[PDB]
């Protein structure tokens, strides 16, 4: 996952989500997808854990960024379907909006 | 056990406020007092116009 | 739609009160602590990606499309997501990495940023610099004038004069190496010119040995040696050369009409050659500067490329790595009005009358006129004979100057964009045109008639420097202060383009902030490789 | 109310409430 | 559209110095009306342009001028 | 009717402080940065860098 | 990112002139006949460059740094080898000093703009049109009266 | 309320040189409608103004146009 | 320029064949390194078999 020079160390010392944003997704109301993806990628609010800062990386904390490009289902459509990829836990929005 | 920061940022929903710079209360909680400073300078607290 | 640049300046600077700026260079003025923070969510929102610079742009019909350009070199990554200390480090990678070799020290570094810091710089040095033409053999005839001139630079306040400009460096290293010129003011342009050859053999090592095709992998790892990058003054003509020697697009946009071949040269360009292969048409080049509409002149007066060894790379190195960072980028284009400059010269008493001795010296009888006064608040002594020989660079002068947007392809590996127009990057070029140091304003007050101040870089657009030399401009950084940031100053669009520039904001305010030292011009030339997989490749292997 | 809304945009506008 | 203001470049100068040469080349001027000024400043560039040609004439019979070999048993 | 301190802008906590600092860059920078205002937005720009 | 022009050794002679109970009151009266005016001084060039060239080469130190105006055009003219040479650079450091500070000044202000003004007056205290200098020869006083 | 004290300015400077142009635009003064020992200092303020007055005039016809072409023609 | 009919450049040995010192002293070897400007390094500048 590319991610920028200046995200912090202190946020890989401690167990959290490879991307910036932590998607505390099963806290929120079931059964409700419309505010669920806020505190997944609208990033005008701030961390579930870390509330003095957005993201530790913006490139692939969004919804749209190159992290999410990636290894989200969406804009995997060319690629094989066999292979396994680590990221596809963390990245894609059709299982993340299943918690 | 986050190392969770706190700037002068974060404190700015409170510096940045109007009651935090207005010396109205300050001076209706002094001037309603009932004793106040017998020590008064007249210095230079006004400037007069020659 | 016009040539003069000067209109083009002062109709952008007349009543400029609304002063916005880019979203690249809004971002670049912020920390990393303060970028990711929550507020700044309409700038945190198109950071989205580390190689392109995403902007929404403007709803012109119904609904607006946002719009990615590349960011090329990994200068133009942002001060928050790559910070000066990030760069002034991968410097210190590179220069072990390929094991570069200083040759300059402090102090050459030293005497180079106390030129751009001098108000004091002579202005006649600009009149010489301008009458010369990157030409060989004009500065051949103006051996005697440019000896006198350093050698009283030098005595007399102890700087080293002409490093603005690269053409008069080399032919001060090649032609002034005797007695004439003095010991240590020889050894300072010496080491200015050899940390060039010094960079473009690190930068070559950098590169490799490998070759893609038949065609080397430097013009893919580095922006440097890519040879669709130009020098911001062209002097001789290197556009036929860039049509000649590029696998990619160039359309060089010379004043609204473009030319992507070389079988259309004499209906763009016209070569001035050297001055006796031009002796049969004195009359008709000076008929077609006196008499002859210069307004529409889609026509470029450029003069023959020579072919130095070196391909194009000590000019982009000098250009880019050395004067952005020697001098905090306190530089602006000095686009210069050549028939006004040599009306001060060939005039004024002896440069007129043959009755006065041939080396005599001109400021003991030299008439109240504006080469007077040029001379009074520079204190130099030149005799008449050195004065004649630099007014006699007329004939073969150019008659204005005039930028020009060369338009080339980028990368092929940088060219995967949906929209063909975001698969380009712009350069503006200042042709016959110098770059200046900071001006006083009894400078300006005296060169108001030859000199017009033109910002079109990023490293050569200073406002601390542009208003120095432009009235109009001084009121547009005192109405809106804030924009005497390099970063955040407002150029003109005919003549700037920061979205499609190969150097950004972020890399101005490396330029603009960094202490002038060795790991400076390391960390410049090691922000140069660019962000595409030829150079993640040629950094992997080292 | 333009330094109103500048500073009130600035700056934002269980979580332990945590006053200065 | 507009250009530079003017140098200063006070009075005239084939007038204070008419035993110079290169003003039998000053004396034609194709003046059709042109008004009092114009013509001055048009006088000031073919004064100079001629006075650049006579300066570039003898600076190359300057330099083709060496010290020559008939010049050395002189 | 000359100086009326408590009406100022440099009182006497600046005059304190230049009396008696040794002059050299970072007293220099010191009386610079402590004529930063008490604004909110003299806060913002202190909270940003 | 401060840069210094400044070293020590230019503190340390501005305050050599400032503690000196021998400074020439003529340095005060040139300065009053000038007041600050840029046609006045250069009628006085010849005067001035022989008064801080005695100064200079015989005790030392700098003349007319009490007075901005007088050092403002003391960096204009006179670098035309009418100082000497060690001396010049210490005005021209002096002139160079506020030039860096004014962009750290506004490099702490900021790229950001409440209304349509700057927030430079409102950051500081010296980027503030209202502050006035407390010397004052020309007239900066009809200017606020538009500008504020 | 008051003015400075004066400075020392010993004697009269026409009462040693008659020979000055200034001299008799000096002599437009009365000493009939003041004390004798304020008309000397209106005596001193008048002649400083045409001496400074002098000075100034011989100044600014000169830096106007003090390098001349015909004193460098002849 | 001056130095054309007196020497010439031999690209001869390991640490004699710098095509940074051919590259200004012959006019084909300059030309070559154009087109291949990698083989200015000492060790891959193709010298005369």
């Amino acid at each position: 996952i590319v991610t920028p020079v200046t995200a912090d160390v202190a946020y890989f010392q401690k167990s959290n989500s490879p991307r910036g944003r932590a998607a505390c997704v099963v806290s929120c109301e079931n059964y409700n997808q419309e505010v669920a993806e806020g505190l997944i990628y609208d990033h005008s609010r701030p961390d579930a854990a870390y509330e003095y800062r957005s993201t530790v990386n913006p490139w692939a904390s969004q919804l749209g960024s190159l992290g999410d490009i990636m290894y989200n289902s969406s804009y995997r459509q060319t690629a094989v379907p066999g292979l396994y990829s680590p990221c596809r836990a963390f990245f894609n929005k059709e299982e993340l909006l299943r918690n | 056990n986050l190392l969770l920061a706190f700037n002068l940022q974060n404190a700015l929903k409170v510096l940045c406020h109007p009651r935090l710079h207005t010396p109205a209360h300050t001076l209706n909680s002094l001037n309603a007092a009932p004793a106040p400073r017998d020590r008064r300078e007249t210095y230079s607290l006004q400037h007069r116009r020659p | 739609n016009h040539m003069n640049v000067l209109v083009i300046v002062d109709e952008f600077y007349d009543n400029k009160y609304a002063a916005p700026v880019t979203d690249i260079a809004l971002k670049c003025g912020l920390p990393t602590e303060d970028f990711l923070h929550p507020s700044n969510y309409d700038l945190l929102r198109l950071e989205l990606h580390p190689l392109y610079d995403i902007y929404i742009g403007r709803d012109a019909g119904e609904r607006a499309r946002h719009r990615a350009v590349h960011r090329l070199m990994v200068g133009n990554l942002p001060t928050p997501l790559a910070p000066a200390a990030f760069q002034e480090a991968r410097g210190q990678q590179f220069e072990t990495a390929t094991s570069l070799a200083h040759v300059v020290d402090q102090a050459v570094i030293e005497t180079v940023q106390d030129t751009a810091y001098d108000t004091a710089y002579p202005a006649f040095f600009y009149v010489v610099e301008a009458m010369i033409h990157g030409f060989e053999e004009k500065f051949v005839m103006n051996v005697p004038l440019v000896s006198l001139c350093i050698n009283t630079y030098w005595e007399r306040s102890g700087r080293l004069a002409f490093v603005n400009s690269f053409s008069m460096i080399k032919f001060i290293c090649r032609h002034l190496g005797n007695n004439a010129i003095s010991k240590e003011a020889y050894s300072m342009y010496r080491k200015i010119y050899g940390e060039l050859i010094a960079l473009e053999q690190a930068l070559m090592r950098l590169a490799g040995s490998d070759v893609v095709g038949d065609e080397s992998v430097g013009q893919y790892v580095c922006a440097l040696l890519d040879p669709n990058l130009l020098p911001p003054v062209a002097y001789t003509d290197i556009f036929t050369h860039l049509l000649t020697v590029s696998d990619r697009a160039p359309q060089i946009i010379i004043g609204n009409e473009v030319y992507a071949d070389t079988l259309a040269a004499p209906q763009f360009i016209e070569r001035v050659g050297n001055m006796d292969e031009m002796a049969a048409q004195f009359v008709a080049l000076y008929g077609y500067r006196v008499n002859g509409d210069h307004d529409h002149d889609f026509r470029l007066h450029l003069g023959p490329y020579v072919d130095e060894g070196h391909a194009d790379v000590l000019e982009k190195i000098f250009y880019y790595v050395f004067l952005p960072t020697c001098t905090n980028a306190h530089m602006c284009g000095l686009g210069v009005d050549f028939q006004h400059v040599a009306q001060t010269l060939a005039y004024n008493g002896p440069a007129f009358s043959h009755h006065f001795t041939r080396d005599e010296d001109i400021l003991d009888n030299l008439e109240n006129g504006t080469l007077r006064d040029l001379l009074e608040i520079s204190d130099l002594r030149p005799t008449v004979g050195m004065i004649r020989d630099l007014s006699a660079s007329f004939m073969t002068c150019p008659t204005f100057t005039r930028a020009v947007r060369v338009s080339v392809d980028n990368d092929v590996t940088q060219q995967l964009a949906p929209n063909p127009a975001d698969k380009r990057t712009e350069q503006t070029v200042l042709v016959n045109g110098l770059v200046a140091f900071a001006f006083s304003e009894r400078t300006r007050a005296v060169t108001q008639c030859l000199f017009h101040a033109i910002p079109f870089h990023m490293f050569y657009g200073d406002p601390r420097v542009a208003a120095t030399m432009h009235q109009d401009v001084a009121t547009f950084v005192m109405r809106n202060p804030q924009q005497r940031a390099v970063e955040a100053f407002n150029r003109p669009e005919q003549l700037f383009a920061e979205y499609r520039e190969w150097h950004r904001s972020p890399m101005g305010k490396y330029a603009a902030e960094c202490l002038p030292s060795l790991v400076s011009i390391s960390g410049m030339t090691a922000m140069h490789i660019k962000m595409s997989p030829m150079a993640y490749i040629a950094q992997a292997k080292l | 109310q333009q330094v109103n809304d500048y500073i009130k945009a600035k700056v934002g506008a269980q979580q332990a409430t945590c006053e200065i | 559209a507009r250009r530079l203001p003017k140098p200063t470049l006070q009075g005239r100068l084939e007038a204070d110095f008419p035993d110079s040469p290169l003003l039998p080349k000053f004396q034609e001027l194709n003046q059709n009306n042109l008004p009092n000024d114009v013509f001055r400043e048009a006088q000031r560039s073919y004064l100079v342009f001629l006075t650049s040609q006579f300066c570039y004439e003898e600076y190359v019979q300057r330099t083709f001028g060496v010290p020559r070999r008939q010049r050395a048993i002189d």
